[PDB]
RNA sequence: AAUAGGGAACGUGAGCUGGGUUUAGACCGUCGUGAGACAGGUUAGUUUUACCCUACUGAUGAUGUGUUGUUGCCAUGGUA
RNA sequence: AACGAGAUUCCCACUGUCCCUACCUACUAUCCAGCGAAACCACAGCCAAGGGAACGGGCUUGGCGGAAUCAGCGGGGAAAG
RNA sequence: GUGAACAGCCUCUGGCAUGUUGGAACAAUGUAGGUAAGGGAAGUCGGCAAGCCGGAUCCGUAACUUCGGGAUAAGGAUUG
RNA sequence: GUGGAGCCGCCGCAGGUGCAGAUCUUGGUGGUAGUAGCAAAUAUUCAAACGAGAACUUUGAAGGCCGAAGUGGAGAAGGG
RNA sequence: GACCUGGGUAUAGGGGCGAAAGACUAAUCGAACCAUCUAGUAGCUGGUUCCCUCCGAAGUUUCCCUCAGGAUAGCUGGCG
RNA sequence: AAGGCUAAAUACCGGCACGAGACCGAUAGUCAACAAGUACCGUAAGGGAAAGUUGAAAAGAACUUUGAAGAGAGAGUUCA
């Protein structure tokens, strides 16, 4: 398919993708922001104590009621939150960003994330069960991602 | 359209519960529940002065 | 590895309660094997699977 | 019920045969463009008036 | 099988529970608190 | 109690479904049907309901003898054998 | 010692309470042929939602000073 | 007379109704993990006086004003239904 | 089993994972359950709420009365 | 720049001929918002297995609960 | 005990049924629901989609079951 | 007059076939261009939708890598 602002250096830089994978949109992009423009192998290490709440991952958009905790002022900011579903999945395929860069001939040891997005999925429904009678929907708000990895050199 | 355009039962809520008095559809069950019926306004209804 | 039906086919061959069957889990991939009846009845007589007798209720008091 | 006439079991005879999967292949052939049966009665959401 | 859950059923369905999820709130006069302003 | 615990009462069926029609319809304290009144002789059709003619007319059905009227017609009813 | 008078959408119902008023039940009196009426009387009578912004009360904070910490001064604002 | 989830007054015993509040437990609330709606919505949101459709948040003239926020809160939005 | 008892409480036979989720801490505010010295309705429209008495035995019983009732009246004493 | 098979000017003729509103109609999407919420009926814990993966499955051992007007064993009606 | 309860049957819209509240009659009752006559009538609210250029007012008379409206004149424009 | 018959010119929005349209072009046209009086609701009378388009051709992504799989990365098909 078609990224979006594919590669300056297109031999020597890898990308990967995955698409409709149920996560939350609101806690897939505010994970994005934390390891943009980071080293791999401390990425996927900053991922692991993530999940392990040692490291957490600051909320700076979408903040509405998020409880405040002390890791996040390394970040310069008040509010954070642990996600382990949302630091796993892309977790799950920096596993599989570099295992597609070695496959193209790369030294993944000098990788750095350059790219991250994540866009919204079409949102599958089901629903609930209110007072009076009423129907109101259970949305789920999954979401599509997209990086690049860059060697820097 | 000669005269049919009218072959959908319906009635206004008639009451100020929160939608305008356009006449809605009767029943349940399907997603013409509630739905507008015939005036030139709503979706699948009848047209101004339909020619003859 | 699912034994709730050698748990249900023990309660109608021993006549007894759905509890009180069923000790020993060390051959538990041999009491997986047999889905039958009649070769759940081996296990009884290989003793593999046993009755537990009732919990004391004593009238001493 | 379990004490049903001989009218309504050959009816749900008929409602239960009738509530089936599509064979697969016909999906593949000339002409058509459906993909899914539609009238599948799922036996709590749906029910039939006896 | 292979495909039977995943390409036959994922197209079965899948929009079921989207029977509408209401056929209007006929909740019927809920201005049950008695008000008279007055009179 | 005049609602939701009043559905709960709701267990005997009033209308089975009918012999001739066959539409849910056969009231079985009067004995009697819904939309075709199967005890009366004649078909109950009515014309302050102009869609349920529609429902049950001639054409809606599978027409088994009319597809061989509506054929055998158009040569004039002949009944011998055929050329060889 | 004094038991001063007052206002703040007749301060104050997403603060409360329902006693009276002011729905539907009912009784008496007077008026009316009658249905019913009665600032005449009595008894019985469902009180909804704050998670939005603001105000405020607390709580991390933010900028500017090179990073950082300790000890401090006080413009102001409160007031017994 | 009896009887009454009937209505009213007094007395005896009693008590946190109160003088005057205090403490302890459970389930919440709170925070994290996961899943995650609706109500409502012109634009939005600091105040005083003035005039004004006679009681503004937005105009006039003044007083003044820092990011983003959480736990509350029930004065206001002549709030919402 | 206890007890007059198919009352409540507990246990075996026979069932299930606490009712569409858990982990950590134990602020306010509620929700449900309690206790409180001294005073004892002063609270409030109102003794509402909560409390008090509650089973058995032996005594003991008034006004009134249609002579059946009031009545388990009230007021006590005992209870392993 | 996309697009992949039809279109426009001029003289005349004919219109279901032009949208910001109608608590418009159908459809779509935010803000609220990762907030409210997942709180009726006491309660789970340890090891092993199958497994890519276990607070929630199975198996054990213990702790418990419903407690014979049952959270048990069986039927009518209804469900098919 | 003027007691509670299962199934069968009967009674149907100006009609059923009522130990009487205008309760009940499929969440609907001081007259049920479904379909048509019907797109029922409305002196009453809500709306009524392109641009420029020229001219540009009225709330008064008389009469009306007229006073939220219409007729008549007044005032306006277009055509000559 | 108190008995009777009768083709033609004439009416047709149901029926079998047809032909044409200064029409509508998928929220239009009938409700229905598709498995529409179907899915669905209502005890019942009855109410009743949504949903057309790959390419010229399936030539529908063989094969290799990562992951339990979803899904990616390469490769390939096609002018695309
Ligand atoms: O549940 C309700 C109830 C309360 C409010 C609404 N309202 N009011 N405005 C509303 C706008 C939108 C939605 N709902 C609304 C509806 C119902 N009750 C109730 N309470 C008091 C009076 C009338 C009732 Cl019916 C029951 C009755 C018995 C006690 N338990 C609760
Ligand atoms: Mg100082
Ligand atoms: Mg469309
Ligand atoms: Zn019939």
């Amino acid at each position: 398919v078609r990224y979006s602002l594919d590669p300056e250096n297109p031999t020597k830089s890898c990308k990967s993708r995955g698409s409709n994978l149920r996560v939350h949109f609101k806690n897939t992009r505010e994970t994005a922001q934390a390891i943009k423009g980071m080293h791999i192998r401390k990425a996927t290490k900053y991922l692991k104590d993530v999940t392990l709440q040692k490291q957490c991952v600051p909320f700076r958009r979408y903040n509405g009621g998020v409880g405040r905790c002390a890791q996040a002022k390394q970040w310069g900011w008040t509010q954070g939150r642990w996600p382990k579903k949302s630091a796993e999945f892309l977790l799950h395929m920096l596993k599989n960003a570099e295992s597609n860069a070695e496959l193209k001939g790369l030294d993944v040891d000098s990788l750095v994330i350059e790219h991250i997005q994540v866009n919204k999925a079409p949102k599958m429904r089901r629903r609930t069960y209110r007072a009076h009678g009423r129907i109101n929907p259970y949305m789920s708000s999954p979401c599509h991602i997209e990086m690049i990895l860059t060697e820097k050199e | 359209s000669e005269l049919a355009g009218h072959q959908t039962s319906a009635e206004s809520w008639g009451t100020g519960r929160a939608v305008a008095r356009i006449p809605r559809v009767r029943g349940g069950g399907t997603h013409r529940s509630g739905q507008g019926a015939f005036g030139n306004m709503c979706r699948g209804g009848r047209m101004f002065a339909p020619t003859k | 590895s699912m034994l709730r039906l050698q748990k249900r086919l023990a309660s109608s061959v021993l006549r007894c309660g759905k509890k009180k069957v069923w000790l020993d889990p060390n051959e538990t991939n041999e009491i997986a094997n047999a889905n039958s009846r009649q070769q759940i009845r081996k296990l009884i007589k290989d003793g593999l699977i046993i009755r537990k007798p009732v919990t004391v209720h004593s009238r001493a008091r | 019920s379990s004490h049903k006439t001989f009218r309504i079991k050959r009816f749900l005879a008929k409602k239960q045969k009738q509530n089936r999967p599509i064979p697969q292949w016909i999906r593949m052939k000339t002409g058509n463009k459906i993909r899914y049966n539609s009238k599948r009665r799922h036996w709590r959401r749906t029910k039939l008036g006896l | 099988g292979v495909c039977r859950k995943a390409a036959q059923p994922v197209e079965a369905g899948l929009q079921i529970p989207a029977i509408l999820g209401i056929l209007g709130g006929i909740l019927a006069l809920l201005i049950l608190i008695l008000l008279l302003l007055l009179f | 109690t005049k609602g939701t615990s009043s559905f709960g009462k709701r267990r005997n069926k009033t209308h089975t479904l009918c012999r001739r029609c066959g539409s849910k319809a056969y009231h079985l304290q009067k004995s009697t049907c819904g939309k075709c009144g199967y005890p009366a002789k004649r078909k109950r059709k009515y014309n302050w309901s102009a869609k349920a003619k529609r429902r049950n007319t001639t054409g809606t059905g599978r027409m088994r003898h009319l597809k061989i009227v509506y054929r055998r017609f158009r040569h004039g009813f002949r009944e011998g054998t055929t050329p060889k």
